[PDB]
């Protein structure tokens, strides 16, 4: 069960075959689309920006940019 | 070198082969009833190797009695047969005074030569056609082919290890060059490429290696054929040759297609030869007294005109280190492309011909329509 | 002549049988320019150490250089003649070794320049720095070596060089800190006001992230 | 030094020489006996051949080889 | 330096000899090591969590679809007479 | 630079053996005139060190500290520490114990004297966590070592025994 900023309740469903990258996919396409419902209804919300794990994934990225 | 060879006709290695008693007779029993030759000698000889049985087979130092009083010579794909022998020669065999094939005998490579970096990418610079067969070089002026007198002296016999990209041995050069020839070398990567490539190099009707030179003062005609018999005596210090235009007992012939590209003044001129034997400094010494003008750069024969006032213009007469006018620009290779005409490999002059052509105006880079391919 | 061209061409091109007399070598004119040039030094990732003792802990450590020069009369490390390492050996004497480095041991290695540590740890560090040292404005290399030698021998989490310091990579930096460059432990970060980056920026921010006086 | 060398089994090989010289030669390779085949080393005359049998117990003409089996006359219990 | 060193105050943490090993150390001294301070604690971060742009997304399938081309295109390579008896035999010898 | 360190923190004399010049040009570029200092006084024994050390210790009644790669003694605080708190006991009961400081090149010549030393010694070092680095710079150590057993601390460690 997800709840947003709003409190609207989501479900992603779980069958079989899917993956843990497949529910991470679902869970964020209905975020975007919960976040588009919140600035159209006049929600404001913390934008995205540079953060901590934005440079503990920089760190994997020089890694793969070293090995090839 | 306990065993000695020597010079052996049909005659006498058959009455040597009758003579010596370093043979094994095996008998065919039920077992082998059948079985090709070359299969017996591989299931019975592990360590002799297929090329080295196939050529023991087919000289005929394996043969076969068949009780018939007679020795029965067989090749690898013929049959054996019941209660008859085959003779194969031991290790012992090869202890007198006959010479045995390559294969049978364990040569040892002793000591290998370590090559650096620098020695690496300079010979991956001097390749130039890469092929699964041939690898063709260009070798730089004053570079000795094969090691001389003095052992700590460089040379390109030692550095074969560092051209073998994926080949389990070193590639083996084809035919050497003279120490001043500033030509292409052609080099074979598999031993059974470099005796098919061995007959190319032998004397020859049509030529298929292109010389280019540049020899002071003009000959008489523009094209010709040059021929002279070369005699090579030992010496106190080295060799003498002696060219004559008579034949002889000793004598080698040497022959060559001379013609006369461009000609500077009658004072220099740029030939090119086309060569049909091989002889030691045989287009040098062809330029040098029978078209009777010798190359710019020749003080072993005729330096007081290798260096003359003439071209002292360009270059110091006093110095008498610039490289010897000998490149060998183009060769032809048996073989084809994807287009179907034969491979011919061009080799680019080196820096000092070509600033010498760029100070008498002729063009460096040129094609030569006289051996196609 | 061509015996003469022919000896120096494999003089040039090494390959073994002979050692080096003239400076105007290939190599010898390499050292020195990476010894003197510091911008040369930087664009080749290179640097030039000395001393067996050092270049032997460094092998230990897991640092070779591709190039050695020892002098004459003195043997080959067996840390250099053995399977696992690629580093090539020339003899030199001893005018050239001096000329190549002002002082010669009889071992120089011209070894690889280990990557500076990132530059991101210190923007956003998981773990809290302790202690973070920040060297500005040293003039001579040798307090600058032994600083960082001094840093290396206590485990600072942190090194900075601030707004003007030697070339860390240059021969008297090396020698007063003897492996302090190749070590990991400290990572060590050379901020210069002139390549883009804020040092007062970056230490106010590395303040008031980890709560540092 | 034997005079007569006797049938030994036949050595194990690599991979690349049990590797027949060529995949139409792989079908040949099928049939083959695990023993060599005797033979002697050198060139003498009857008695010395005859002697050198007897004394490996060895024969060396594959007719009587053949004709002459090994074989126990006593039947099977 | 060596008044500053790292870790030079743990001379004056403890007042006394008899006040220091008057505590006695816990397995939740170990514990509280492996817990990272400032940053959060996270289970796992390795390269899959990379997220990927359309252009990456194209361009990983344009690879794949090469590699895929490749190895259909090496099956007919290798397939010289003499490296595909060799793969043959090995896969006899594997079999049986 | 270890006479100048060993100056300027206020030592009176300084023991040099198998020293190489004490009055090399090189030297006192990097003194600065401290060996010429009239309160700095330098000594030379004569192929005697070991005598020359033990009387001089047994007489003056002073405790000797080697700076030793040995890990006896690695806490150099803690040593002083415990210097400066005889030296106020002792004062508190009223003498005062100086501090010795042994500096050395070769462990080989070290253990030499350290088999031979009188009653009583100790080898002190510095906190070295790091297994990479050797040691550091005799002269970095030797600083510690003065800045360690100065004999102006003392104040300061009873001021810290009075804050503790
Ligand atoms: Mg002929």
């Amino acid at each position: 069960e997800v709840t947003w900023l709003d409190g609207t309740s989501y479900v992603p469903p779980v069958l079989e075959g899917a993956s843990s990258q497949d529910l991470i996919q679902m869970v964020m396409e209905e975020a975007w689309l919960a976040a588009d419902r919140m600035a159209a209804e006049g929600r404001v919300l913390n934008p995205l920006a540079i953060d901590d794990y934005k440079w503990d994934q920089l760190v994997v990225f020089k890694k793969v940019r070293d090995k090839e | 070198s306990h065993a000695r060879y020597r010079p052996l006709s049909l005659r006498a290695r058959q009455t040597l082969s009758e003579k010596s008693d370093d043979l094994q007779y095996h008998v065919v029993t039920q077992e082998w009833f059948g079985e090709r030759v070359d299969s017996f000698l591989t299931c019975h000889y592990p360590q002799w190797d297929y090329e080295t049985i196939k050529r023991l087979v087919q000289q005929g130092h394996i043969y076969r009695y068949r009780k018939n009083g007679k020795k029965k010579f067989t090749r690898l794909t013929d049959r054996l047969e019941f209660d008859e022998l085959l003779v194969v020669p031991t290790r012992a065999f090869w202890e007198k005074q006959l010479a045995p094939p390559s294969g049978v005998l364990e040569e040892t490579d002793g000591p290998k030569f370590k090559l650096s970096a620098t020695a690496r990418e300079m010979a991956h610079n001097m390749v130039l056609f890469k092929n699964e067969h041939v690898i063709v070089i260009n070798k730089p002026h004053g570079l000795p082919m094969m090691p001389t007198d003095d052992p700590q002296e460089m040379s390109i016999a030692a550095m074969l290890p560092a051209w073998k990209f994926t080949n389990v041995a070193k590639p083996v050069v084809c035919h050497n060059l003279d120490r001043e020839t500033s030509g292409c070398v052609v080099l074979a990567r598999t031993r059974n490429a470099h005796r098919m490539l061995g007959r190319m190099f032998v004397k020859r009707v049509v030529p298929n290696s292109v010389y280019w030179s540049f020899c002071v003062g003009k000959p008489t005609v523009n094209y010709g054929r040059v021929r002279m018999h070369f005699d090579i005596t030992r010496g106190n210090k080295g060799d003498i040759i002696v060219a004559r235009p008579s034949p002889t007992k000793t004598s080698k012939v040497a022959i060559a297609e001379f013609v006369v590209n461009a000609s500077a003044l009658e004072f220099g001129s740029f030939i090119s030869f086309y060569p049909l034997t091989t002889r030691r400094h045989q287009e040098r010494i062809m330029a040098a007294h029978a078209l009777r003008c010798p190359v710019l750069g020749d003080a072993k024969y005729g330096g007081d005109a290798a260096f003359p006032s003439s071209l002292s213009l360009f270059w110091d007469p006093e110095n008498k280190g610039l490289p010897l006018h000998l490149h060998h620009r183009k060769i032809q290779l048996p073989y084809k492309n994807t287009a179907g005409e034969f491979i011919c490999v061009t080799a680019p002059l080196p820096t000092q011909m070509e600033k010498t052509f760029k100070k008498l105006g002729w063009p460096c880079e040129v094609d030569d329509p006289l051996i196609p391919g | 002549a061509q015996r003469a061209l022919l000896m120096q061409l494999q003089q040039n091109v090494i390959w073994e049988g002979t050692v080096i007399s003239d400076e105007r070598h290939h190599l010898i004119q390499h050292f020195v320019k990476l010894r003197q040039n510091p911008k040369y030094r930087s664009s080749k990732q290179m640097m030039v150490v000395g001393g067996r003792h050092l270049l032997h802990e460094l092998h230990k450590r897991g640092y070779t250089p591709r190039h050695l020069l020892v002098r004459e009369g003195q043997q080959k490390p067996k840390w250099a003649t053995n399977t696992g390492v690629k580093t090539e050996i020339i003899r030199v004497d001893r005018h050239v070794a001096d000329v190549c480095s002002p002082g010669n041991d009889g071992f120089i290695g011209d070894f690889d320049i280990p990557k500076p540590p990132p530059k991101e740890s210190l923007i956003a560090n998981k773990q809290r720095f302790d202690r973070v040292l920040v060297l500005d404005n040293v003039d001579d290399p040798g307090l600058l070596g032994t600083v960082l030698r001094t840093a290396a021998g206590f485990h600072y989490d942190a090194v900075i060089a601030t707004n003007h310091c030697a070339d860390l990579y240059d021969h008297r930096v090396i020698r007063a800190a003897r492996g302090a460059h190749f070590q990991k432990a400290v990572p060590i970060y050379t901020l210069k006001e002139e390549d883009g980056d804020n040092v007062y920026g970056m230490l106010n921010h590395i303040l008031q992230r980890n709560d540092l006086s | 030094p034997p005079i007569i060398k006797p049938p030994l089994p036949v050595k194990v090989g690599t991979l690349a020489s049990t590797r027949p010289r060529s995949p139409m030669l792989a079908d040949e390779a099928e049939g083959r006996p695990t023993r060599l085949a005797p033979s002697v080393f050198g060139r003498h005359d009857a008695p010395a051949l005859q002697r050198a049998q007897q004394e490996c117990n060895q024969l060396i003409s594959a007719s009587a080889l053949a004709r002459i089996p090994n074989t126990s006359p006593r039947a099977p219990e | 330096l060596h008044a500053l060193r790292p870790h030079g105050n743990w001379d004056y943490l403890p007042l006394h000899n008899n006040q220091e090993q008057q505590e006695t150390a816990s397995l939740e001294l170990q514990g509280m090591k492996a817990s990272v301070d400032i940053g959060p604690n996270r289970f796992d971060l390795n390269e899959k969590d990379l997220s990927l742009d359309e252009e990456e997304q194209v361009e990983k399938a344009r690879l794949d679809n090469e590699l895929m081309r490749w190895r259909r295109l090496q099956r007919a390579q290798g397939s010289d007479y003499d490296h595909w008896m060799e793969a043959e035999t090995r896969r006899i010898q594997e079999m049986a | 630079t270890l006479i100048r360190a060993a100056v300027e923190m206020g030592f009176e004399s300084v023991l040099l053996i198998n020293c190489l010049d004490p009055f090399g040009e090189k030297a006192l570029r990097a003194s600065e005139g401290t060996v010429f200092s009239p309160q700095f006084k330098i000594f030379e024994p004569g192929s005697d060190p070991v005598s020359a050390l033990n009387s001089i210790a047994v007489e003056h009644n002073l405790l000797p500290l080697l700076a030793l790669p040995s890990q006896k003694a690695e806490t150099a605080f803690e040593v002083a520490k415990n210097l400066h708190k005889i030296n106020a006991m002792r004062r508190s009961q009223e003498n005062h114990i100086g501090p010795l400081l042994i500096l050395g090149s070769e462990a080989k010549g070290l253990r030499d004297l350290a088999g031979e030393w009188s009653v009583p010694r100790k080898f002190v070092s510095v906190p070295l966590p790091n297994s990479t680095v050797e040691s550091l710079n005799v002269s970095v150590a030797g600083s510690i070592l003065i800045h360690a057993f100065r004999p102006a601390a003392e104040k300061h460690f009873v001021e810290l025994e009075e804050s503790a």
